[PDB]
């Protein structure tokens, strides 16, 4: 995370074998700038 | 070949031809290389403490029909070496920051390309003037030190035109050290850069040019072991698109002598390019090993083999730049005199 | 000129000057034709089965204005003579069906222009590797014979672009027997034609480019006698409308040495277009008496005459090649080193 | 520099750098200048009447950028001294009205400009056959002269190509007498001048090129004193407007040479445009004093300042002909074999 805009908070099982260019293509060049910051389920940041 | 020497004055006319083919998928740099250049140097010794001396080297491609002319002026200059004091040279030289990123520039045929000609004073351009002082003095040795000065080379046009001038892909000092093998050696340099190589065309908020570099090197009993470092700010040369903001450069050299002639060598270069304008960001200049090896018959004639493992990607990056992202490989046999 | 020569390394340069004027109604080779050219030979001896060498010819016109530039590169290559074996040398060379087409061109100033440079292997072009060997191995004596194979040398462009290339006016072997005086001679040849020389653009289905060649001369006690014939298939240039299906093109000189230095020359030469393209037909490329002599004030200094009586017609044909079709005379004064 | 030199025959290869610098508020003269040109002098020796020779001179400029080219062929012939008799040469050389107003070129830098390169005869330009005579025949001594005679050298074109030909600022005899320091010549010289010379662009009712030539020189014991009038019609390039109907040029230089090498000369030249064509009238081709200095390392390196202090007016005149008006130093270090 903590390096200046936003996540995406995700969740573990298959879900995101696919969380890609929502941070790739994402950037192409910059856009409204997305990490992940994946992690087991909802209740997180 | 040292001709005429009657006098205190003696010439050396002097050059090469070398037969030289390269192979690649890069069908703009690939097959016939052959090319030539011939060169003098001169002193004439005016005294005992002062002499005189100039040089010239002016190549001219081989590789092309009659159609077509092409060949340049490599080096061209005068100047005086002085006895304690030092040598003073005006003209069409080699840029200080040269005396260290020289230290390795010497592959069968490829490297020498972190930096390019008319490049500020990174490598050879024109408007010289320089002054070279040999063991700080003739008093600590192998300790030395230069520093230059080059005047503006401008525009052809219609605003900063200069006599002699040009597009601008094409508009300093250094000290080293020795004790016996083992080179360390800086050099600093820094140009204003004109408002023609500065103009949203491709590459560079370019207001001077900057090149800070630190050289190691170890030379010995058949063994050369050497690299350079150094950082530049606006005066990497990235493709035709105009300047690179910074830009890190990186290059190591590793070389045996052989007794009977054969001389492999093995190298890496590289060039990081650092927040690079318009879209691109950080992104590779140049990286490729390099393998190779030439083979001196005598002094006088050798064969060489070069092989650059080009280690960069496609991308509308270098493809943008037209920079070559193929392997190549050289082949070439030379005779010099 | 022999300059240096020390320990086993031996440098030739040298060159002429040769003051030339041509008297043409063709006001296109009318007039003043000025040149100059300058080389270096070398040999370093490295061995004593193996020895090096180098040459590098270069004309530079000096019949035009400060203004303008012109002169281009002749020859320029390395090799190497091995001693039984034979010679090897990459470079900007002579074709090897040149060692024939060779046996006539030897007019005061004409001829040598059944063929021309960039024209395949017939005369002179970038990309050569040549093998010669001098008397079938020392084991048989003034038979010889040479094989070569020259690069691809393509398109300057954005479909088969080469390094070192060109437009296409611009992109083998030979044995020959000695007997004292008298040559036999054949050289046969052939090059992929590239797709840029194929295309409608005037002249060839061209396919290979083939020249076959057989040579006869004569030579000893002040007469020399010889005759080339040779008949290609789509390799002699026609005009600038590209090539010519098949030709056929004969040369044969007369030549007598006199002991006080003048040596008058009688010759013919012409060159027959088979079944051209885009009409024409059959058509003859040049046709001219050659007629002429030079004198040598010594083997340095020399005056030549020389007058092509040009047996051509003018015809859409002719003209449409831009082809010279008058006479000229040349009137020289060389000097050389 | 005397390079061979063996029975009868004797070359010298020969030639100079030239580390030069211009300070001119002209940013189109301005800046860095090297340049530097190599030449050989050649003479075979074929009797002891007669003697062969060669020449051939050539300047490649020294201060641009590799991408760049540049570089002319200043003089090229071969001729014949005949021993009582004189000498011949056909080539590219410097035309008779140039054994006259030479007198007066030599400053560090400037001058020699009231005239021009490829400018019928007064200087240089191709096609002169010359003949020259030494003192009258062996037989008044220090009195010679000197004839010849200038090819068409025409349009590059469709009306007049010539060979070996060119735009148009590009397409005679002299006496001389000597009594010990104590020069005058005279110089008359004519020249038909072309259709494409004579066309209502810019200036010059141009039927023959005319310029009519007096000078005196005085040299001995170090003062070098002198002087050169001339006046042309149809013959003084006015900027790249075109020639100049009548114009009267002027030109004085005294110099004093030192023992120990410095050797300061003060020179004015002028050129009155008489009666030029479009407006315009009498006026100022050039119009300068000159004040500078040149040192003597030796015979082989030297030091030099030159001082245009330029005494024209901007108008839509000199503007019209882009003649310089601005005021230059040069600085130059020149080393020479």
């Amino acid at each position: 995370a903590s390096k200046k805009s936003v996540r995406w908070c995700t969740t573990s099982p298959a879900e995101s074998k696919k969380c890609a260019q929502w941070q790739r293509r994402m950037k192409k060049v910059r856009g409204p700038s997305v990490t992940c910051v994946k992690k087991t389920s909802r209740f997180e940041c | 070949a040292e001709v005429y020497n009657k006098d205190g004055n003696k010439l050396d006319l002097y050059g090469k031809v070398d037969g030289l083919h390269y192979f690649s998928d890069n069908k703009d740099v690939d097959g016939d290389q052959t090319y030539m250049r011939l060169g003098f140097k001169g002193e004439t010794q005016v005294t005992d403490q002062l002499t005189g001396y100039g040089q010239w080297e002016y190549q001219i491609q081989g590789n092309s029909a009659e159609n077509e002319n092409n060949s340049w002026t490599r080096v061209a200059f005068a100047g005086l070496k002085f006895q304690d004091v030092g040598s003073f040279d005006y003209g069409r030289n080699y840029g200080v920051v040269y005396d260290v990123t020289s230290w390795t520039d010497v592959l069968p045929e490829f490297g020498g390309d972190t930096y390019g000609s008319d490049n500020f004073m990174q490598q050879r351009g024109n408007g010289f003037a320089t002054y070279r002082n040999t063991d700080f003095f003739g008093l600590v040795d192998g300790l030395n030190f230069a520093v230059q000065y080059q005047g503006k080379n401008g525009n052809p046009s219609g605003e900063g035109f200069t006599s002699g001038v040009t597009n601008n892909g094409r508009d300093g000092g250094s000290i080293t050290y020795d004790y016996e093998g083992f080179g360390i050696g800086g050099a600093i340099s820094s140009s204003k850069r004109t408002d023609a190589q500065n103009t949203a065309a491709y590459i560079g908020n370019g207001d001077r040019a900057e090149t800070y570099t630190g050289g190691l090197k170890y030379d010995a009993n058949n063994i050369y072991l050497a690299a350079q470092y150094t950082q530049t700010y606006n005066a990497t040369r990235v493709g035709s698109l105009g300047w690179a903001n910074k830009a890190q450069n990186f290059e190591a050299v590793a070389q045996y002598q052989f007794d009977f002639g054969l001389r492999p060598s093995l190298a890496y270069l590289q060039s990081k390019g650092k927040n690079l304008g318009r879209g691109y960001d950080d992104e590779d200049i140049l990286k490729y090993v390099d393998v190779g090896a030439t083979y001196y018959f005598n002094k006088n004639m050798s064969t060489y083999v070069d092989y650059k493992i080009n280690l960069l990607d496609d991308n509308q990056f270098t493809r943008d730049a037209g920079i070559n992202t193929d392997n190549i490989v050289a082949l070439g046999l030379v005779y010099q005199f």
